[PDB]
């Protein structure tokens, strides 16, 4: 009746609970102490990515009132972004279908 | 042999045998053994390639006979079995003619993967911790 | 008892079903470029080959212009490969791959510029460090950075003279390689394009049979493909031109893009140096750091010369490619160096006086002694062809290096008896239930406990021994096997998935801290963060900043683990 299949090395107390640990736990030693070089790697890492996001290479974006406040008149523009076509590139490395988006 | 005993493999006994075979090789291979590593990594001396710094099975057998640490005579095949058992665990290297060498045993005993005893876990309830078994 | 609502939010179960190859690159593009770019790259990874119309009909972004802009951004970022295969009976449309090695540029960016900074012979000047860091950062963030753009950018001539001075050096190290058509097309498609012309160049009715024409076609294809890959892999034709009464100049017209091959050669040399530091005391380990430093610059291809990814390896007489790889390894005379060659590049800090003891000042004889111990050491660091000159081999060092690093990662994960059983099953081929006891001699209880804990991974293989014709493993005793290939396969997947988990954690922290991060990364705010900030908010900012620093440190510490399994 499937209740009597027990190896001699296996007891009765352990079985029945099951349910496993929610996440398997093996502390990896790659989380050691930080040094000045590691902090510098982190700093240069955060400068990177930030540079490419403050640059023109976002292509990620998917108060919008049809009426303009007088405060919005003679007010500073947010930022005149350099368009993807505005920055020069090499035609020999881009496909023909990608030429139209660029400014020839 | 003595390894077979009461149907058990003598946990405290075989462990004690495995920790005496490589110790002599650590004090017989280097010019000063392990005290050459006590002045620092930047002051140890190494033997010339031509010298025969390797250890043969006859000298190890003489050690294990004169030491009287196990109270049991050992066959040469038995000593070969012991050193085959302990060739693992990063203890002794295999080179031809049954010879042994240690490279990082002292560093182990006292990212640079091949030694993690200088790198401790996160040891905090924080997040971002990595686990090797999280994927399975 | 944990609730099913409690898991899958703090447990990350739903991230365990993403394939790490797709998850990692998707997360990287999410972090760096944007969500449209990441969606495009994810569609390219899931569907290896597809056109633009496939993107239009698969991604919710049903727009030609938007897909065009995102795809051109990814192509500029060297994250996409393209091809134009022509259908003769009608109109041709170009297809699109995804660049694998290109995404490592943004990924390895920190290690890239770090090795750039620490690799120069002259680094003690702070201004030069900042200049080289900024120039390589601009090149990896922009892709194909060009002289006609940067020289026009710089507003003073004397700082423009240094920019051209650094370019020739940086190309000679190979850090700036000339981009071309060879960097956007798949290897198998190049091999096929060089295999179908030669099947078409043979006139009819020749006395040779199909086998002989196939052999001649394939050897001619191999030779011309090798020439076409050798021409741009290492060249100085852009640096060759010299105007009158002026210094050596590169072509300003050409676009200079950062390479990865020589940098990753340097990274492999660096990991071998750390291995030596862990293996051998610092007295003669110091000489090994610069020992590999004079071969790493012109080092051979690490894993595949790209003649093993574009075609089936071999069916009959399959050893030829290993034979030719080792043939090149021994036939290259430039890589081999003598002790006189090494003495000209040894730093003044190292003395090499007490590094030897014959019995129980930059002298080439003593350097020769270290070189001999290296060649005769248990790990094949060097092999001796002629007395006094040797070389670094890779036909017999890669398997032992992979076995050592893999097995020691198992060492770092599991316990001592698990390490013992791993070593035993590695060294002793085809172990069994009695052979483990005969070759182990420790406690069977922990032996099989750690064994069962280790069955989970791809470390060991299980076999079935049928006592009868029909196969039941519960009727008869079964033995083990090694199959190290699957073990090496696991270390890829697990490490990349853990990486992708790191980037998911950091990007989710960014998604929940975006307002504070935007307030931080403002020009006037930058450098002034202890005055115009409320107490609790600024303290929280310090906590989240240090949390991101910790995640970056963990990322970098993990970044020394996957490339060593990224070899052949």
């Amino acid at each position: 009746n499937y209740m009597s299949n027990l190896p001699f090395g296996l007891g009765y107390g352990d079985v029945g609970k099951n349910h496993i640990t929610e996440f398997p736990s093996i502390p990896l030693p790659i989380n050691g102490p930080i040094t000045n070089k590691e902090r510098s790697l982190a700093v240069k890492y955060i400068n990177f990515g930030k540079t490419v996001k403050d640059g023109p290479f976002y292509t990620g974006s998917m108060t919008n009132d049809g009426i303009e406040r007088y405060s919005d008149k003679y007010l500073k523009k947010r930022k005149i972004g350099i368009s993807i076509d505005d920055h020069p590139y090499n035609l020999n490395l881009f496909p023909n279908e990608l030429y139209n988006v660029m400014g020839i | 042999g003595p390894w077979f005993t009461d149907g058990e493999l003598d946990i405290e006994f075989i462990n004690s045998l495995l920790t005496i075979v490589w110790r002599f090789i650590s004090e017989n291979t280097f010019p000063n053994g392990f005290k050459n590593f006590e002045n620092g990594p930047k002051k140890n001396v190494f033997y010339a390639p031509n010298v025969k710094n390797y250890s043969t099975t006859q000298e190890i057998l003489e050690f294990i006979t004169a030491a009287q640490v196990a109270n049991v005579e050992l066959t040469p095949s038995n000593i070969r079995s012991l050193c085959e058992v302990l060739v693992y665990d990063d203890k002794l290297e295999k080179v031809t003619h049954d010879c042994y060498r240690v490279t990082l045993e002292s560093i182990l005993q006292m990212f640079s993967i091949f030694n993690y005893f200088k790198m401790f876990p996160a040891s905090k309830h924080d997040k971002e911790v990595v686990y090797f078994d999280e994927w399975t | 008892l944990v609730t099913p609502e409690d898991v899958m939010t703090i447990s990350s179960l739903e991230q365990r079903t993403l394939n790490p190859d797709l998850f990692l690159y998707k997360e990287l593009v999410k972090a760096h470029l944007g969500e449209r770019a990441a969606s495009v790259i994810g569609m390219l990874v899931a569907l290896g080959r597809l056109s633009v119309r496939e993107l239009v009909e698969k991604i919710d972004g049903m727009d030609v212009d938007s897909v065009k802009t995102t795809l051109v951004s990814l192509t500029q970022l060297r994250c996409v490969k393209y091809l134009q295969e022509t259908a003769i009976s009608g109109k041709k449309t170009t297809y699109y791959y995804y660049n694998e090695e290109g995404i490592h540029i943004l990924l390895y960016s920190g290690l890239i510029i770090d090795e750039i900074i620490t690799q120069m012979r002259v680094n003690d000047e702070e201004e030069h460090k900042q200049l080289v860091a900024e120039i390589v950062q601009n090149v990896i963030s922009l892709g194909s950075l060009t002289v006609e753009d940067y020289l026009s950018s710089v507003t003073s001539d004397s700082m423009k003279y240094t920019i051209s001075s650094l370019f020739v050096q940086l190309c000679e190290m190979g850090y700036l390689i000339q981009i071309s058509k060879l960097h956007y097309t798949p290897i198998e498609d190049l091999w096929q394009f060089l295999y179908e012309k030669h099947y078409k160049n043979i006139p009819r009715n020749s006395p040779l049979s199909d086998l002989k024409k196939r052999s001649q076609a394939k050897m001619n294809a191999k030779t011309d493909f090798a020439k076409i890959i050798n021409k741009p892999n290492e060249l100085s034709q852009i640096l060759t031109v010299d105007p009158k009464t002026s210094l050596r100049i590169v072509k300003p017209t050409v676009s200079l893009t950062i390479n990865l091959d020589r940098f990753m050669k340097g990274r492999r040399s660096k990991q071998l140096i750390n291995l030596a530091k862990t293996r051998v005391g610092s007295v003669t380990a110091q000489v090994y750091k610069i020992a590999l430093r004079l071969t790493e610059q012109k080092s051979p291809k690490i894993r595949d010369p790209l003649t093993q990814t574009g075609l089936l390896q071999d069916l009959e007489e399959a050893k030829s490619f290993q034979d030719e790889a080792e043939l090149v390894e021994e036939k290259t005379p430039g890589l081999t160096f003598n002790a006189i060659d090494l003495a000209r590049h040894l730093p003044a800090e190292l003395d090499l006086r007490g590094s030897l003891l014959s019995r129980k000042p930059h002298s080439a004889s003593l350097i020769n002694s270290h070189l001999k111990i290296l060649a005769s050491s248990n790990f094949p660091f060097l092999n001796e062809t002629k007395p006094g000159v040797y070389y670094v081999p890779y036909s017999k060092l890669m398997p032992v290096l992979k076995s050592s690093v893999y097995e020691y990662v198992i060492a770092s994960t599991l316990g001592p008896s698990a390490m013992r059983l791993s070593r035993c099953i590695r060294d002793n081929k085809l172990v069994s239930e009695k052979i483990i006891n005969s070759t182990a001699l420790m406690k069977e209880k922990d032996i099989r406990s750690t064994l069962a804990s280790l069955i989970r991974y791809n470390s060991v293989e299980i076999q079935e021994v049928p006592r009868t014709a029909d196969r039941s493993a519960s009727r008869a005793v079964f033995l083990f096997r090694c199959k190290e290939t699957h073990s090496y396969n696991f270390m890829r997947q697990n490490l990349e998935w853990n990486m992708a988990n790191l980037l998911f954690k950091k990007e989710k922290l960014k998604q929940e801290n975006s307002t504070l991060l935007k307030k931080a990364n403002r020009d006037d705010v930058k450098g002034r963060e202890n005055e115009l900030l409320l107490p609790s908010e600024l303290n929280q900012l310090k906590m989240v900043n240090e949390r991101e620093l910790n995640v970056f440190a963990r990322l970098s510490r993990l970044l020394s683990l996957w490339e060593v399994f990224q070899m052949a």
